[PDB]
């Protein structure tokens, strides 16, 4: 049963 | 503090090069091949125990690119200062004549993360069996990189790892020969 | 790089660092955002909001901190991200043990003179913590010892050379002793003078 790694997501800046 | 896991990403303009990797205590767990959309485990056996959905890395890099372009404008287009690498050539194990070995070219303490690396045997480029790592993180936010060349030691061969980087004035050739 | 290019470059780096103390018992998350090698803004789970590191990062700290839904996702990341990934990889990272191969060969400090340097090569091991000691006739010699230090090979192995400068005399027995988490009792390799 392979473990699933998670990623963290960058926050978008104001344009 | 026993252990540190780092998710390290970057985006570089104008090259439009973006990388995504995980690090454990200084070793790479995996990276994502952006072009193939593929999770590449540093050791094949890792993929027997863990998995990672590579497509999510591409979404991250797209945000990184957008944020980079905002930061570039915000900085009034201040560019990065080049930091040239220091380069070390060594072998995997002590050298014995005609016992298979591996030359390691360790490229350290540089930014931006762009290099041209060539192995030279007796002054000529060699590509057979070579491999390399992606750009690996450092705590000072410079980069590390390894290049590898399997070889059969001989008194008649000399080697250079040739490294080109924009912080250097000329290509850096680090020499190695059988002592 | 190549391409014969003088064009200015602009770099953005993002690092999510999960720091583990006694496994998952104590966990800290540091998110570092880095422009052109200088960290500009940071999330520290010990704080729970962004802080500007340089003035260039201040707009981001102010904007992200106004978005409480984003802060609450970051504040939970020590659980949903750090502790999760620790459990996913610990069996082949934290628990990884690879025994070193140890060899000894003679060398020279001065090329025109006799062998006077005994090199203990210790290679291919994981993790990096290792103790290497030199003995002469069963007694440690701490004088005259130099080393490469710990060398990371980039492939989840380490190596080191530990060298003893000595004048070999007939009958002496020199032994390199290596202790490492992969082995219960020390590894030893001799050289007879």
């Amino acid at each position: 049963p392979v473990s699933k790694m998670r990623m963290a997501t960058p926050l978008l800046m104001q344009a | 503090e026993e252990h540190v896991i780092i998710q390290a990403e970057f985006y570089l303009n104008p090259d439009q090069s973006g990388e995504f990797m995980f690090d454990f205590d200084g070793d790479e767990i995996f990276h994502v091949d952006m072009a193939k959309k593929e999770t590449v485990w540093r050791l094949e056996e890792f993929g027997r125990f863990a998995s990672f959905e590579a497509q999510g890395a591409l979404a991250n890099i797209a945000v990184d690119k957008a944020n980079l372009e905002i930061m570039t404008k915000r900085s009034n287009y201040t560019p990065i200062t080049n930091v040239p690498p220091e380069v070390t050539v060594l072998t995997n194990s002590p050298v014995e004549l005609r016992e298979p070995n591996v030359l390691i070219c360790f490229i350290d303490k540089f930014t931006p993360p762009v290099v041209n690396v060539t192995w030279l045997r007796n002054g000529k480029p060699v590509t057979t069996g070579v491999s390399e790592t992606v750009f690996l993180p450092r705590e000072d936010h410079l980069f590390r990189k390894f290049h590898y060349l399997p070889f059969l030691p001989s008194t008649e061969d000399v080697y250079d790892c040739r490294v080109e980087h924009w912080g250097l004035d000329e290509p850096l050739l680090k020499h190695w020969e059988f002592d | 790089g190549g391409s014969g290019d003088t064009r200015p470059r602009f770099l953005w780096q993002l690092k999510f660092e999960c720091h583990f103390f006694n496994g998952t018992e104590r966990v800290r998350l540091l998110e570092r955002c880095i422009y052109n090698q200088e960290e500009s803004v940071r999330f520290d789970s010990d704080v729970g909001e962004y802080r500007a590191v340089t003035e260039l990062g201040r707009p981001d700290a102010e904007y992200w901190n106004s978005q409480k839904d984003l802060l609450e996702q970051r504040r939970a990341a020590v659980d949903t991200y750090c502790r999760h990934n620790y459990g996913a990889v610990e069996s082949f990272t934290v628990q990884r043990r690879v025994e070193p191969k140890v060899t000894v060969y003679p060398s020279k400090t001065q090329p025109l003179q006799h062998h006077n340097l005994l090199v203990c090569s210790v290679s291919g091991f994981y993790p990096g913590s290792i103790e290497v000691r030199w003995f002469r006739n069963g007694q440690e010699e701490k004088a005259g010892v130099v080393s490469t230090g710990l060398i990371q090979n980039g492939d989840w192995t380490f190596q080191t050379l530990v060298m003893l400068e000595t004048v070999p005399r007939s009958g002496e027995v020199y032994t390199c002793q290596v202790e490492h988490p992969s082995v219960t009792s020390p590894l030893t390799v001799e050289w007879r003078a």
